[PDB]
RNA sequence: CCCAUAGUAGGCCUAAAAGCAGCCACCAAUUAAGAAAGCGUUCAAGCUCAACACCCACUACCUAAAAAAUCCCAAACAUAUAA
RNA sequence: CUCGAUGUUGGAUCAGGACAUCCCGAUGGUGCAGCCGCUAUUAAAGGUUCGUUUGUUCAACGAUUAAAGUCCUACGUGAUCU
């Protein structure tokens, strides 16, 4: 019968050679996510389709930001053949009050509070 | 001459299926994208 | 056409008893 | 190399052998440390069946192949040289290497078919009648397995079966 | 000439040989021998 | 031994065998010598001597085959095989023995 | 095998369900078209060719 | 001058009484009167059982899935009993007699009006398992002759092994998965669950690692 | 449809059948063949 | 030198990048001062509008 | 590939069993050759293998086919930088 | 699939095709002397009888023939017939 999969733990635990391929930081662990939905719920059992609405990936290639909780992470560990999981970069910091309207979320997981839409000088 | 009994991709006998260069290679792409989810969900 | 057999095994009918 | 020679004077057959000029390697491989002249040169999976200079070097003046002993082949390369000769034959390319004939034969006029990358025997194979399903369609082969390993410069491998 | 999918050797005299595309045993010595690749 | 054997020595009168044992290109005499020398090979013919002549003068080895109808064949293995004296000695046999009868 | 004989409607017209058994070392014949399938047919005409042989053994 | 080297001696082998193998009956002493289900899961897998050598050298090694009626038995013991030399060579069984109940329908009965009568008796094997040993003051290639030819007459692929090739081909295929540049494997995406490829895999594909397919046995995979 | 033993090597799913194709086993490669060095 | 010891594509040599520099201005020049003596007729472009 | 003498037809059994129907032993001559591994003979002969010598045969020791009934069935291609 | 119908045996008529070949052709082996056979490879261009009984397909029997082949074709073909 084809029932839900449980995934042991020992897939989840990084080795170091992990963390030299992706560059992620042990130490340091990503404050959120970056979940864009790759794959379609249709073909999937009912409840892989309701997780998907449970993290607001209806609409697939629309990046959606969670939080790097064991909570949240366990409904990833169920769709992780759906989405594509990629941490939140924030190089100048988290947008503020004044820069709220200038911020866009690059390809490359890099969340960009000044965005001119010009050439760089350098 | 060479007919597959009943219908082609169901049943006891049926029509065989290959599978192609990129056939692999989508497999095993999607293959390298899940493996990366399972490194940023172990921190 | 042959006239098979009959199954010798009876009730075991018995619904769960929740 | 040797030559062996037969006269009759006087009702009397004298067999002698002569020693002729004998061809050398030519001076400081670039790979001396190979065991086998292929690849003391880096030829390896860098020839063709058409390469009929290297091919040539391998072959009896009839066209016939060299033990693999006397030539210093490894048994890997000896069969590629082999079966590249062979589609040489087939191909023309090697017009000077015929069979010997004997006195008094004259072959008869056959059909010019050009061919090339002639895996087997043109007299030795029969007709594809029934191509069959496309799940188990009947290939027709062009060239030789032995070469499926050649340095590929395109992206798409060799087709060894058309 | 007797057709067969595993082609066995009788006796000392009989000798493989590959012609026309196929494997055959013949044998001079005793010509019951001769088999033919199926 | 066993080739030469099956054609026999009758259109063979006589064998003589050449060579110095000393020499370095008398190898291939020498291994004539040994399957002419055969029980073997001297059993088809009695009327056949094979003759080894060994001689120190450092010339090269010869070999001499006299055939009853006059013939004489010499083959020098200074610079041939002992299979390729075989084969050239057991080729005049074969066509010797059919001009005579 | 071969088709029966008798009133029979369609089956026998396209089944083949007679049976006929002939021992080639006696030559005895025993056929048998009493059931609709060949296979009861073939068991019986083998018990009746079983038992026909079985005096010709006797005979023999 | 050639060079020869020292033979083993088997003067410390003991022989048993009865180096034939001994009759297999059809059926059990008492016939089976309650009727089991195909249970079709006792030929599919490795074998937990009978998959080391006990007292001989040399045995039939199971190769896939398949079931032993009585005619494979005498098939067996007939070849092995003639090929085999007593002063010598021992024979034993290495699976049990046949017991297992398989029912058979009337010939052109319909489908329905219950199971079917007992017919006959077969014993499932799976593969890994061996089926008969052997041993004695022998080599192994004295008894490869033979254990080939019954090896190749059975119903599942089988092959003809010692205590040398046996181990030889477990260390070789510890190798192969030592070694393999593959950077995906079965054991791996099956029990993550990548790709979701278990709703298309089984539930025993878990431990199987996708060596086992039905009752075959794929020895290349790794 | 057909049991999950068969007598005959049954047809697997596509799905399936990538999956082994992917995880077949690919022996190591040396960068030079061990015949061509002393 | 056999068939496949060498690839079949001509080998291309790419010019200096110093030197190139160079010309690349020269021919910048070359067209700037057409327009500014005007040296060209009707122009065509290509505009990204309404998607 | 090449080559093969001998105690001795070992004893026993057997009408006969001589390496090769069975049983026991399986020692020894010659630099080298099993009281015989495979054929053969009514029994013996006879032909091979394991020996010596010669000499770098300097071997792979992983495997196997096909047949249906209107008419084969896209055409083709082994070579120009993985997109 | 078809019951707001896809008409059943066998025969007549016309036959289309497969080859797993009955005859004729070409070959290998034989416990092939020859004459007749057995077995296998290859070959589907051509041919493959007339009658008594039985509704018959068959089968039995008579007389022949180089041979009286095995099957498929909606158990070929009833808007052609019986
Ligand atoms: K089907
Ligand atoms: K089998
Ligand atoms: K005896
Ligand atoms: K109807
Ligand atoms: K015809
Ligand atoms: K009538
Ligand atoms: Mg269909
Ligand atoms: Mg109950
Ligand atoms: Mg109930
Ligand atoms: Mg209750
Ligand atoms: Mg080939
Ligand atoms: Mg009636
Ligand atoms: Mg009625
Ligand atoms: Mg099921
Ligand atoms: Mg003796
Ligand atoms: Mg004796
Ligand atoms: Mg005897
Ligand atoms: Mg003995
Ligand atoms: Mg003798
Ligand atoms: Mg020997
Ligand atoms: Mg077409
Ligand atoms: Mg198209
Ligand atoms: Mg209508
Ligand atoms: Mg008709
Ligand atoms: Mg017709
Ligand atoms: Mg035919
Ligand atoms: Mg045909
Ligand atoms: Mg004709
Ligand atoms: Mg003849
Ligand atoms: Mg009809
Ligand atoms: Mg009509
Ligand atoms: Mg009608
Ligand atoms: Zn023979």
């Amino acid at each position: 019968k084809f029932t839900r999969s449980r995934i042991p733990e020992k897939v989840f635990q990084a080795s170091p050679e992990d963390h030299e391929k992706y560059g992620g930081d042990p130490q340091n662990p990503h404050k959120l996510h970056i979940v864009t939905r790759i794959k379609s719920t249709r073909r999937r059992p009912y409840w892989e389709k309701d997780i998907i609405k449970m993290l607001g990936l209806e609409k697939a290639h629309t990046p959606q930001v969670h939080k790097n909780i064991p909570s949240v992470n366990a409904k990833l560990k169920v769709v992780k053949h759906l989405i594509r999981i990629k941490p939140l970069k924030l190089p100048q910091g988290l947008p503020a009050e004044e820069n709220m309207s200038n911020t866009c979320l690059k390809s490359t997981g890099e969340l960009v509070v000044q965005w001119h839409l010009k050439p760089v000088e350098q | 001459r060479g007919r597959i009994p009943g219908r082609q991709w169901i049943g006891k006998h049926r029509r065989p299926r290959f599978v192609s260069l990129r056939a692999k290679q989508n497999m095993i792409r999607r293959l390298e994208i899940e493996a990366e989810n399972h490194y940023w969900l172990s921190m | 056409k042959k006239s098979g057999g009959s199954s010798k095994n009876l009730g075991g009918k018995s619904s769960g008893r929740r | 190399f040797r030559e062996v020679v037969e006269t009759q004077e006087g009702k009397t057959t004298i067999i002698e052998g002569r020693i002729t000029a004998t061809p050398k390697e030519s001076p400081n491989p670039p790979n001396p440390s190979g065991q086998c002249p292929i690849c003391r040169w880096n030829l390896k999976h860098k020839y063709n069946y058409d390469d009929v200079l290297l091919l040539s070097q391998f072959i009896r003046p009839h066209g016939g192949m060299l033990p693999r002993k006397i030539t210093g082949l490894c048994q890997e390369e000896h069969r590629k040289i082999e079966e590249c000769v062979k589609m040489a034959h087939r191909a023309g390319l090697l017009p000077n290497h015929r069979p010997r004939l004997p006195e008094g034969v004259v072959p008869k006029s056959k059909p010019q078919l050009n061919r090339y990358l002639t895996r087997w025997a043109p007299g030795s194979v029969k007709p594809i009648y029934k191509k069959g399903p496309r799940w188990n369609r009947v290939r027709m082969p062009v060239g030789s397995p032995l070469l499926r390993d050649n340095v590929c410069y395109s992206r798409t491998p060799w087709k060894l079966y058309h | 000439f007797k057709n067969k999918t595993v082609l066995k050797k009788r006796c000392k005299d009989c000798y493989l040989v590959k012609r026309r595309g196929r494997w055959y045993v013949y044998c001079k010595t005793h010509p019951r021998h001769k088999q033919r690749q199926m | 031994a066993a080739a030469l054997a099956r054609l026999g020595l009758r259109p063979v009168k006589q064998v003589r065998v050449q060579f110095c044992p000393f020499e370095k290109n008398v190898e291939s005499t020498r291994t004539f010598l040994q399957t002419v020398s055969s029980e073997k090979v001297r059993s088809t013919n009695l009327n056949c001597s094979v003759i080894a002549d060994v001689r120190h003068d450092g010339s090269e080895p010869c070999v001499d085959v006299l055939f009853g109808d006059g013939h004489r064949l010499i083959m020098r293995g200074a610079h041939l095989t002992a299979l390729e004296m075989l084969t050239a000695f057991a080729s005049h046999i074969r066509a010797r023995d059919a001009a005579g009868s | 095998t071969f088709r029966a004989k008798g009133a029979a409607a369609q089956h026998v017209n396209k089944t083949d369900s007679a049976v006929r058994l002939v021992h080639i070392p006696t030559g005895l014949v025993v056929e048998c078209q009493q059931e609709r399938s060949q296979i009861k047919n073939k068991e019986i005409a083998f018990r009746v060719l079983r038992a026909r042989l079985y005096q010709q053994i006797i005979e023999k | 001058v050639k060079t020869l080297l020292p033979v083993p001696s088997f003067e410390d082998v003991s022989i048993p009484e009865k180096p034939k193998l001994r009759f297999i009956e059809r059926a059990p002493l008492v016939p089976k009167v309650r009727r089991e289900p195909k249970n079709l899961s006792d030929i599919r897998g490795p074998s937990t059982e009978a998959t080391e050598f006990t007292e001989g050298n040399f045995a039939i090694l199971a190769l896939g899935g398949g079931y032993l009626h009585w005619g494979h038995f005498e098939m067996m013991r007939l070849t092995i009993n003639r090929s085999m030399d007593p002063k010598n060579m021992f024979a034993i069984w290495r699976v049990p007699a046949p017991f297992k109940p398989i029912t058979r329908k009337s010939v052109g009965h319909r489908m329905g009006g219950g199971k079917g009568a007992i017919d006959h008796y077969v014993t499932p094997v799976k593969a890994g398992r061996l089926v008969v040993e052997m041993g004695g003051r022998c080599e192994f290639e004295e008894v490869q002759g033979f254990l080939d030819q019954v090896a190749h007459k059975l119903p599942f692929a089988a092959k003809a092994v010692s205590r040398g090739t046996l181990e030889k081909m477990r260390k070789d295929q510890e190798e192969r998965e030592r070694n393999n540049q593959n950077p995906w494997t079965f054991e791996r995406i099956a029990t993550a669950n990548m790709l979701g490829i278990r709703k298309v895999l089984s539930p025993y594909d878990l431990t199987h690692k996708g060596k086992y397919w039905g009752k075959f046995y794929m020895p290349k995979r790794v | 449809g057909s049991k999950a033993v068969t007598r005959h090597r049954r047809v697997m799913h596509f799905q399936r059948q990538k999956l082994m194709a992917v995880t077949e086993y690919i022996p190591p490669k040396p960068a030079i063949h061990p015949s061509c060095l002393p | 030198k056999t068939s496949l010891s060498s690839p079949p594509w001509p080998e291309v040599v790419l010019p200096d990048p110093v030197e190139e520099t160079r010309h690349h201005a020269e021919v910048v020049k070359k067209v700037n001062e057409m327009i500014v003596t005007g040296q060209y007729g009707r122009l065509f472009a290509v505009v990204h509008f309404a998607s």
